[PDB]
């Protein structure tokens, strides 16, 4: 037990498409201190009550985190058609989960990155004269193929990248374009917590 | 005897052609300038009124170069302090005069050294470019708003084009496009960070002690080209507290894998735009249609709404892909496209389907589309009598495509076989302009029933003057080579007799998609030679000439300097056998590309020609710009067409110049065809030991258009021709 | 009937003049090169021996351009990889070969791209300049020492000269001076931080896609000039542990108030040096003599040793102040200065006193001082027969000045009248060179009793060939204007007749202190014109010419372009009064300064001349360098001679060119007289409307000395004269 949430608040946060996943199993958690530590702009839970998930035993508790600007709030919603959901990150509704959008009070051990970023487009080109142009869409709870290049950020808005695909991947030429937004006064973060729990296997319990 | 056309008449402009220039401002009114006064005419009756008197002009205190009037008719824009930069570029100062309350606005003035200014299609908005940045004024008396902040000299351009785009792609200096009702504004941006520079010297008057060096970003064949971006902005949400927001539209994925250009921008409706893209290898093009989303504020471009244009025999388009003509609802459009037989006609597209449907067919080409109405469509072609040099106006019914009517065929069968049109706002009235075999004629017509209203100009004054002056005649005919017809023209001296013998001079351009045999009336240097010196001047259109089919136009693909050169030589042999040409006196001269062909003809060693003149020639295709050269030749690399780059130079034929006489003329400050090209020809000829003549002009551009230099160059060439004959 | 001197003979060099070049290596022996073998000759008996054989040259592996031999005779210096720059500058690679052990040194080699290299007067020391820094090698095997650490490209020069000093002051590229016995080394440093730059384009080979610009520090009239410093170093105290020390010698107080130059450096004894300084206003000069202090290791220059030279009617010297010739002990020297009547003679000075005593007088000038011994002085004058074009050798006894002897007056009166000499180490033997009216002759003599030893060259081979060729003749005479005698020369066609009429061509240079009428035998373009085309070629010396007195020479002070132009016109009128000159056919041509005079003569409006040619002319005096122009014209500033700068412009006379024919030639890469000057002439003629002919040569310097360009220009000029006549 005694699972640590320290890596969530240690080091430079990652980008939206390069989200890091932490899985908790057979441990005691304190969600109240984490929520109280950050100034919660929005707290929503689907399929479970906010207090029930705070004081409820579970089997597996998985949290994925990323850096997300506060202005672009409307794009991360259960129903949306923006570039965030199509290529960068799509939420999964297989199990009940909670979405938390908060800001760091800047008094902690967090290093502000250069700027936010996300992918405008990501597609594949093939055919007789390179004219087929099949777009690629990310499945929920997965990774984007365009993430291999530009792991940390973009130097300037409108960067264009090209790479040659292999036979196993599918063939053709992959092309992608990214965007950039200026940094706000204080760090802004987004947290997604989802649980896959069984009645007889509730190893994880609140502390 | 009677007098003849002389060289002094051509140089001093003794005989003048009168014009009638008008600007449509409504569906039934236009503007005209008489004695420095602006007048308003009604097309229905011919009434006249005074819009602005010349006393107001003199009160300003400056010389006014040009004027512009807002669509609502409340403000007028004045321009002064004109300084020219390139063919389509300049810099000037501006002021705004209010017509309703009759005074000059003195608050929030447009800055000096402004690069481009334009009105909105509806209302009285303004947008101008200064220091490579875009500004917008909602009202003339209010402060401006700033849209771009990245402009920097010779690197970043916002709202204006660089050298290569201005000369070869857009043929304009502007890069701002307004929405149909003024809500949006679209612009393009270029960097030239990695493009090399060309340097030449400027001397600038006697008082200057050290010459100046001019550096211009100029991409040559195989070098690095600029990059382009596209943005759209909303002018109804501008505010002083916050900076503006611009939304970018990205090129399709089939274009991002390599180099590409932007070649056309057009608005379909209030919330729809269309863009065209072209690859660096100019035989593949894509057209995109993009819409506006109110929920997100972005612009969405759909894959199912893309159209592809390809060519297997050559390049796409005549010089560039053509422009669409959308209907009112924006769900369909018309365009000019080559068919299966190689002739250009009109498709009818649906924005969701891939296929065309051709509404015209035959062994002739459609030149352009003029106006579109809910019932009829208007265009210009050369179908009449099978003459590629003619132009006429036609009308086609959209319900049934079998009904085609000609509107200018039988207006006056003689004196007029070349036409142009200018329509009103709603296509209710139009003006026909004739530059046919006879003197120019201007007429006004209606569209409801196609009846001629009145005659605007007939050049009756010039007819009386020319009645007592001997003038040449013109002949247009054809010859047959390999079961194919080729057209030529001849300027003939007065009192022409077939028994006698005359010297012959051949005027050559022979560029791709060019025409030198037509029915246009001109007064130029060729008129002098025939009238006074009794010389026949002829022009010939061979392989590579346009307006006849893709079979003839595309014959010179990836082979420049091979077929068009031999065609000119064979034409001279055919002319010699007619009977009225002296074999011992034949000459040739040309301009720009014509200088390149003239030099190659002289160095062939045929022995048909005696003397020749080349002015501002092209020497090697690696010294010329990338967009023009790579369209017909490709890249200069061992894997793609490098052998023919080396075999098509003028400097490899220097030994054959010992049999002819040669004259070389070039301008020092030429920015289009640099002085380097003529410098290399001189060095090669000196190395082999050939005697020739040369002449340089200081601080002169490609055109050599200054009054003093214009008279000097044509006097010098006249002496050379007379001595040769 | 027989053959004549043709243009092909001049261009292909069919008839050759053969020379005799020797290098004195001791008091008794000299070196010579024959069949690529170096031979040592004994002057007393004529015996010879082989010093280096050609087989060794074959095994080196490169092409050797030049060689140098150390004074002791132990090492030889080889030069290859020659690249030319400016007139006296170049870059090469060097190797050292040891004669004693007969092998090549391969340790501590001289680096590539070396700018200068020299031997010491005694021993085998070396000093070379690499990357604008000075290095010294005591032995060829041992490594080198670095003297200067402040060299930079186009900014700071050590041991070498910049443009103005190389072309107008020193006429050399070197700025290093060795002590008489090899103990000290002196050098100068130039600083070009604020000097402006001249830029012109270079096109190079056909493969170069983009032309390159050349930037050179070049001061025009009234601009900022470089600064100079002087240093002396001691080479016997060099150590590798510590850096070397340099001692600076400062200019006198009378020159530090403003700008100044450095004119001459000469060594008097082992521990004494002399320097000469000149003001920017070139009519005041000061000479300083400096000594070495053993107690302090510093150089002291005291006031009582200074000498002052000034002029009230013009500038100091002919081009620069002359150099002194010191005695063995170093307490007195001889120098050439102008006397009260205005003629240059030799005066004898003491280092302490201020006055000096003249030793020669008369109405003639002394050209130079050749040798000085303990009992005699040798000099060259033009006293004989009162002909300014002659040259002869004289000697004077130091004890009694009345005893003067001529050594070359009567050796061969009819054949030889122009002489030059070359002396040995201690002046025991000397060689006489006679260009002469007739064929060149070379002889060797002994100075003990003035006895002629033998004949080295007589040009007997050329004489036999020329007996079968018809050759012109030369005539020298004078005319009188304002009771003053002015000399002229004429080249006459074969079988000359006084009754017949011949066309006349005038060759002009007319520069300050120039001579065109002399007694030298030449084979050039003028020989072709007289022998084949039967054209008289004449030259005239008028006001401003040299070697006749200060009254004639200084007549054009501050008034350039006035008196020499009028003199040429008056001479042509005098020639026309003679019976054998045709009035209708008279022409003129020139080069450089001659082109300037030709242009002003054609534009004078006299009506005497018909056609003219100008090659690389000067148009405005503000476009030329400061040292040459300010010497005769002053500053271009309102309080000092600005009006005459404006009145002496060629462009101000463009209107008068309508009455004459004109041909203009200039090279694009010209570095002395820039292409800007000819470009401005053509622009002025176009503005008024004059018809003329022009020609440019790509990548050619002032001389146009390329083999292909040399042949082209003279063929072009020949055709122009034939049609004019
Ligand atoms: C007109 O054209 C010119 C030239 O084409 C444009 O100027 C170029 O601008 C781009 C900007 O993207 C620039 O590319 C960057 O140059 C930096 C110089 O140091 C590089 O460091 C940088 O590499 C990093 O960024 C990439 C993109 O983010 C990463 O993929 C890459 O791995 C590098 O990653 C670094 O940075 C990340 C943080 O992002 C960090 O975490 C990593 O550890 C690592 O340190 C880019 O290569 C070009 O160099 C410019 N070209 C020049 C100067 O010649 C110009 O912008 C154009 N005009 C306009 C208006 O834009
Ligand atoms: C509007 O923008 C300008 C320019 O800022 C640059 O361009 C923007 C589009 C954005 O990309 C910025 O990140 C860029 O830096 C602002 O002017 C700058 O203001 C800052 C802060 O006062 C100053 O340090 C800079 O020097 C300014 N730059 C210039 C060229 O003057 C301006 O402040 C913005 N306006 C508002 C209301 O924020
Ligand atoms: C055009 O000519 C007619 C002369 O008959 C005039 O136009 C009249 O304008 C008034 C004002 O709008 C209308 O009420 C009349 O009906 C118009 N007349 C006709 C016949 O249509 C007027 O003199 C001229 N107008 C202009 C602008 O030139
Ligand atoms: C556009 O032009 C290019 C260049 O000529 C064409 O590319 C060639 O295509 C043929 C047909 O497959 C190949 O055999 C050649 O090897 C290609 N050349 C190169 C350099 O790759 C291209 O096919 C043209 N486009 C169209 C639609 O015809
Ligand atoms: C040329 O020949 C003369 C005489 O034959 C040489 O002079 C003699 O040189 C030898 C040795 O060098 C001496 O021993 C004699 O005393 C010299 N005699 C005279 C009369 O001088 C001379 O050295 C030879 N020079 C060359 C270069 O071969
Ligand atoms: C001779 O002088 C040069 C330059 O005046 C000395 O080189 C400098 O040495 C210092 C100390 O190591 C460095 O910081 C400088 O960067 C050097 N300058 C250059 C241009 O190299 C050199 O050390 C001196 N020689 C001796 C023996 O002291
Ligand atoms: C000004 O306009 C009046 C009115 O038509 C006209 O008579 C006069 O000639 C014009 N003058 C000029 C200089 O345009
Ligand atoms: C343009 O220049 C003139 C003259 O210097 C000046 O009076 C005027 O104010 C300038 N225009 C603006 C908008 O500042
Ligand atoms: C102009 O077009 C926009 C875009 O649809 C529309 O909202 C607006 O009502 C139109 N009219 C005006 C006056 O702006
Ligand atoms: C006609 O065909 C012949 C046969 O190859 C060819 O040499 C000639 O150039 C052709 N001429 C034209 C005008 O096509
Ligand atoms: C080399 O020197 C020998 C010595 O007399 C001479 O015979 C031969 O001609 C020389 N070789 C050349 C190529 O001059
Ligand atoms: C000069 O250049 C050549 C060519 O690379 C080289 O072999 C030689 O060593 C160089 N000389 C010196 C002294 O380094
Ligand atoms: C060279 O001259 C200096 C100056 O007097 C003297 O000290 C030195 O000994 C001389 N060298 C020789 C080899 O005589
Ligand atoms: C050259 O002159 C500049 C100023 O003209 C000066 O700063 C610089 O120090 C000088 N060079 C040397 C080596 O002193
Ligand atoms: C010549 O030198 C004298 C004495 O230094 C001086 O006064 C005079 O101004 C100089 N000449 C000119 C033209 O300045
Ligand atoms: C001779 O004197 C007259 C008048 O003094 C003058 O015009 C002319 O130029 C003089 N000629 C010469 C050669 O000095």
């Amino acid at each position: 037990k005694e699972c640590d949430f320290t890596p969530m608040l240690v080091g430079v946060p990652p980008q939206v498409y390069n989200f890091k996943r932490l899985v908790f199993t057979n441990c005691n958690y304190n969600l109240t201190k984490l929520l109280s530590l950050f100034m919660v702009n929005e707290f929503s839970c689907n399929g479970i009550s906010p207090d029930a998930i705070a004081r409820g035993c579970y089997s597996s508790l998985t949290v994925d985190y990323f850096a997300y600007p506060l202005s672009m709030r409307s794009y991360i919603q259960p129903g949306s058609a923006g570039d965030i959901s199509l290529y960068n990150y799509k939420q999964s509704f297989a199990n009940p989960t909670c979405r938390v959008l908060a800001t760091a009070p800047a008094n902690l051990t967090l290093t502000k990155p250069s700027a936010y970023g996300y992918f405008q487009k990501c597609s594949r080109v093939s055919g007789e004269h390179n004219s087929v142009e099949t777009p690629l869409y990310i499945n929920p709870g997965e990774y984007s193929i365009c993430r291999s290049f530009s792991p940390y950020g973009f130097s300037e808005d409108g960067e264009v990248f090209r790479r040659q695909l292999t036979q196993y991947e599918g063939g053709g030429i992959l092309v992608g374009v990214g965007a950039k937004l200026a940094m706000t006064d204080k760090l802004e973060m987004g947290f997604i917590i989802s649980v896959q729990y069984g009645t007889d296997t509730n190893s994880v319990c609140p502390m | 005897s009677r007098k003849t056309y002389t060289l002094t008449d051509y140089l001093k402009n003794t005989y003048r052609l009168k014009l009638y220039s008008l600007r449509w401002i409504s569906d039934h009114e236009y503007l005209y300038k008489q004695e420095n006064n602006i007048l308003v005419f009604n097309a229905e009756y011919g009434n006249s009124s005074v819009f602005l008197e010349n006393s107001t002009f003199d009160e300003f205190g400056h010389s006014i170069n040009d004027y512009s009037i807002s669509p609502d008719g409340q403000f007028i824009l004045l321009e002064y302090n004109y300084v020219k930069q390139w063919r389509h570029s300049y810099t000037a100062s501006y002021d705004i005069y209010d017509l309703n309350k009759r005074q000059l606005i003195t608050e929030e003035r447009i800055p000096n050294n402004t690069q481009w200014v334009t009105w909105s299609p509806v209302g009285h908005k303004l947008a101008y470019v200064w220091n490579n940045d875009i500004y917008v004024k909602i009202e003339p008396n209010l402060p401006s708003y700033r849209i771009t902040w990245t402009g920097k000299e010779d690197i970043i351009y916002n709202g204006i084009t660089d050298w290569v785009y201005e000369e070869e792609v857009f043929s304009a200096y502007s890069a701002l496009w307004w929405s149909p009702n003024g809500t949006f504004l679209a612009y393009a941006q270029f960097n030239d960070t990695e493009v090399p520079l060309i340097e030449y010297s400027f001397y600038s008057d006697e008082s200057l002690q050290y010459p100046k060096t001019v550096r211009v970003p100029y991409p040559k064949a195989g070098a690095v080209n600029p990059t382009v971006k596209f943005f759209v902005v909303n002018t109804d949400s501008l505010s002083s507290v916050t900076n503006a927001t611009s939304i970018q539209i990205t090129a399709p994925a089939s274009m991002l894998i390599g180099d590409h250009y932007l070649c056309d921008v057009t608005w379909a409706t209030q919330e729809r735009i269309s863009l065209q893209w072209l690859r660096r290898i100019q035989n593949y093009s894509v057209m995109d249609i993009c819409d506006y989303d109110e929920s997100s504020g972005r612009w969405n471009c759909l894959v199912a709404r893309q159209h592809i244009e390809m060519s297997t025999t050559g390049w796409v388009g005549r010089f560039r892909p053509s422009e669409p003509h959308f209907t009112l609802d924006g769900n369909s459009f018309y365009k000019i496209i080559s068919n299966e037989e190689g002739y250009r006609h009109i498709c009818y597209f649906q924005i969701d389907k891939k296929d065309c449907t051709f509404i015209t067919k035959g062994t002739w080409e459609v030149i352009g589309i003029e106006a579109l109405t809910s019932d009829y469509l208007y265009y210009i072609s050369n179908e009449y009598k099978g003459m590629p040099g003619g132009r006429n106006l036609y009308k086609i019914q959209l319900s049934d495509y079998t009904k085609v009517t000609c509107l200018s065929c039988e207006l006056n069968p003689e004196r007029c076989q070349y036409y142009s049109v200018s329509f009103s706002k709603e296509a209710k009235y139009y003006q026909l302009r004739c530059s046919g075999p006879g003197l120019p004629l201007y007429t006004l017509h209606s569209s409801v029933n196609d009846k001629g209203l009145r005659v605007l100009e007939d050049n009756s004054a010039l007819d009386k003057m020319l009645q007592n002056v001997q003038m040449p005649s013109k002949k247009l005919d054809f010859i047959i080579l390999n079961e194919t017809k080729f057209w030529y023209q001849m300027i003939l001296p007065p009192h022409f007799d077939k028994s006698k013998k005359y010297p012959l001079l051949l005027d050559v351009y022979a560029g791709p998609c060019s025409q030198k045999a037509d029915t246009v009336f001109r007064l130029n240097w060729a008129t002098y030679l025939a009238s006074t010196e009794n010389i026949i001047v002829a022009s010939f259109d061979g392989r590579g000439s346009g307006y006849q089919g893709d079979k003839i136009m595309h014959a010179i693909n990836r082979r420049l300097g091979t077929f068009e050169v031999e065609d000119q030589i064979e034409a001279a042999r055919q002319f010699s056998k007619m009977g009225f040409v002296d074999n011992k006196r034949i000459a040739i001269w040309g301009w720009s590309y014509g200088g390149y062909v003239t030099s190659m003809v002289l160095g062939s060693g045929s022995g048909v020609f005696k003397c020749g003149i080349a002015v501002a020639p092209v020497s090697r295709w690696e010294y010329y710009d990338s967009v023009y050269t790579e369209r017909y030749m490709g890249l200069p690399t061992p894997e793609d067409n490098l052998d023919h780059y080396r075999n098509s130079t003028v400097m490899s034929r220097a030994e054959n110049f010992k049999q002819v006489e040669y004259l070389l003329i070039h301008g020092t400050a030429d920015d289009n065809v640099h002085f380097q090209q003529s410098a290399q020809i001189s060095k090669a000829l000196v190395d082999v030991g050939v005697d020739f003549q040369a002449m340089w002009y200081t601080d002169e551009d490609h055109g050599i258009a200054s009054s003093t230099a214009h008279q000097h160059i044509y006097t010098h060439m006249s002496h050379f021709i007379k001595q040769c004959f």
